[PDB]
RNA sequence: ACACCAACGGCGAAAGCACUCUGCUGGGCCGACACUGACACUGAGAGACGAAAGCUAGGGGAGCGAAUGGGAUUAGAUACCCCAGUAGUCCUAGCCGUAAACGAUGGAUACUAGGCGCUGUGCGUAUCGACCCGUGCAGUGUUGUAGCUAACGCGUUAAGUAUCCC
């Protein structure tokens, strides 16, 4: 079981959260799924994809979700203000 | 060792949860009603072993005989890996509903 | 007055056309409630995020006789009144321990009524 | 505290869209195939 | 083996009938009883088609 | 994976609770990645353990 | 009444059937020759079952809700919207026997490319144990050759080629 990377991007309007996932005991190829500019859910889409995998351990899913959460959180604050 | 007797009749396993308070007449009297089952069943009645008391999820509604008092969070987890005729299981259900120290008794039929 | 303990639950009945911001202690004796119909305007205006913000602000501005530090919020229901209410409580910024949902999730209990066809 | 919202973000795990679903009437497989076909294809 | 089919279906109808008459509303096993009656009945017309005396013995046995 | 030879019963609370969420609800076959048979058998077993109050019917929501 | 499980999923002859457990009991599928030796198919009239609404008799009645009543919109509103709300909905014992009771496709057998699937079992590989690959069948689905079709399409589960029966 390889281990993992969320990649975020912040531009003022729009978050992207990108989940790159990895192999269980069964050889698999994930992408990085990038979740998108419209208000359509990023955390639900990401976490659900991970749960749908089961190929991801709980520690792995959670660490990536915590990082994802943190960025959505920073993003909400910057959007409500102007940080940039 | 268990597939010796099931030419003739069936195999079950009853899960029954208990009160958390009493430690006496709990291994004793419920084994005496297990002897009432022995008058009923009379087969390889073994492995009536006990499981430790742990906090369950949510339980209300003891229904004592005119008590209707106690909420619960804990319970002693008995399970009887018994073995009987398919006749007279409903009286085991009535015996494991009506008695006080047995609440929420679900029997099963392992294969 | 009250028991004078600065920890206590907050419930937000966010309806589909209203909000109610009530605040009560651990036992459940309410110390104040203030809704969108409480804070003045009433009609199609009530139940919008400005009504959630104003109703939450006028709800918990009157607990300064207590000055509750350890807040915890237990919201309920669908509507446009949740997120503005949480931004109002975080605007007052008191020690919000955890927000939570206690919405009734039925297990096919009663038949919900006719579809609207409007 | 910061102005981050994880209750909305966590809320879409088990969405409040099971409550906008349950306001209107119990109706059979025509609108359960519309809502649950669009929902079985929204998660795939 | 034919008379084990007729006799076996006869005990099938005995045990299923003393099931059904003290029960009275299972409308699923009614088809099982009627498929058994028809299946046995085509067997009895078969063995009657073959023989006389031997089918007379099948009647006299039950 | 995780079949582990021994059959799934309500007494086996190890592989069970890997299948429910912390919210306490049953996950589907395409998430848990089992066969249909494993899915139905843990379904009946999980609902049995739901009767014995080994598992909550609802877990109270939490933050922070 | 039974959320998530719920799946383009399983079962039933159809209607239907999902909270769990037990009891009785139907039906299906697969293997070995273990047995009988054509006992097969269809089926007039007949008989059974047959969603929902309906009716008789007795219970029960939380939600929903024909009729009804009030408010609104409206020129008007017996309607869509809203608030109350009776029969009904549920159960016992019956009657009724109709539905877009739809796959808009009666049943049965034999034969005629493939690809991608799912479900159940069987064999071999691999390990010696869960996998995993091919397969033998049965069932369920999706694209599709030939052929048919007025066309759309159907296409081994034919609307193909033939035979039988209503």
């Amino acid at each position: 079981k390889p281990r993992l990377v969320l990649k975020f991007i912040w531009m003022e309007k729009n978050i992207g959260l990108a989940l790159d996932q990895t192999i269980p005991g069964h050889g698999t190829v994930p992408l990085s799924p990038y979740y998108f500019w419209p208000r359509k859910d990023a955390w639900e889409e990401l976490k659900v994809l991970l749960e749908n995998k089961p190929w991801i351990s709980q520690k792995q899913m959670i660490i990536l979700l915590n990082q994802a959460t943190d960025i959505i959180n920073l993003w909400q604050q910057s959007g409500g203000n102007l940080a940039s | 060792p268990e597939p010796q007797c099931p030419p003739g009749l069936r195999q079950y396993e009853t899960m029954a949860v208990l009160r958390p308070d009493m430690t006496e007449d709990e291994r004793l009297t419920l084994t005496q009603k297990y002897e009432e089952l022995l008058v009923a069943g009379g087969a390889m009645y073994v492995e009536v072993f006990n499981r430790g008391v742990i906090p369950l999820a949510y339980s209300i509604k003891r229904k004592n005989k005119a008590g209707e008092t106690n909420n619960y969070l804990d319970g002693i987890y008995l399970l009887f890996t018994y073995f009987t005729k398919p006749e007279s299981i409903s009286p085991l259900e009535a015996a494991l509903v009506t008695d006080d120290d047995v609440i929420r008794s679900s029997s099963f039929k392992i294969r | 007055s009250a028991r004078k303990i600065p920890k206590g639950v907050i419930h937000v009945q966010a309806s589909f056309n209203n909000t109610i911001v009530t605040v009560t202690d651990v036992r459940g004796r309410v110390v104040s409630w203030a809704s969108a119909g409480t804070c003045g305007f009433r009609g199609t205006k009530r139940g919008t995020p400005f009504a959630a913000q104003t109703a939450a602000g006028n709800a918990i501005r009157t607990v300064v006789e207590q000055g509750m530090q350890r807040a915890e919020v237990m919201i309920k229901g669908p509507g446009l009144g949740r997120d503005a209410a949480l931004r109002a409580i975080r605007r007052s910024g008191i020690l919000l321990s955890f927000v939570r949902d206690v919405t009734p999730m039925p297990h096919n209990g009663c038949r919900p009524p006719k579809k609207r066809r409007v | 505290n910061e102005e981050r919202l994880l209750n909305r973000f966590r809320r879409e795990v088990m969405r409040a869209g099971v409550i906008q679903e349950c306001k209107r009437r119990r109706y059979f497989e025509n609108k359960q195939e519309e809502k649950k076909r669009k929902h079985r294809e929204a998660a795939k | 083996s034919v008379e084990f089919q007729v006799f076996c279906f006869t005990n099938k109808i005995r045990r299923l009938t003393l099931h059904l008459e003290l029960h009275k509303k299972d409308y699923s096993s009614q088809r099982g009883l009627r498929k058994t009656l028809g299946k046995r009945q085509r067997l009895l017309a078969y063995l009657l088609k073959i023989n006389g005396v031997r089918y007379k013995e099948l009647i006299s046995k039950l | 994976p995780i079949q582990s030879g021994d059959r799934i019963d309500y007494r086996n609370m190890s592989l069970i609770s890997r299948f429910i969420s912390e919210q306490g609800k049953i996950l589907s076959r395409r998430v848990n990645r089992l066969t249909l048979k494993q899915q139905r058998l843990i379904t009946s077993a999980i609902k049995q353990a739901r009767i014995l109050s080994l598992l909550p019917f609802l877990n109270n929501e939490k933050q922070f």
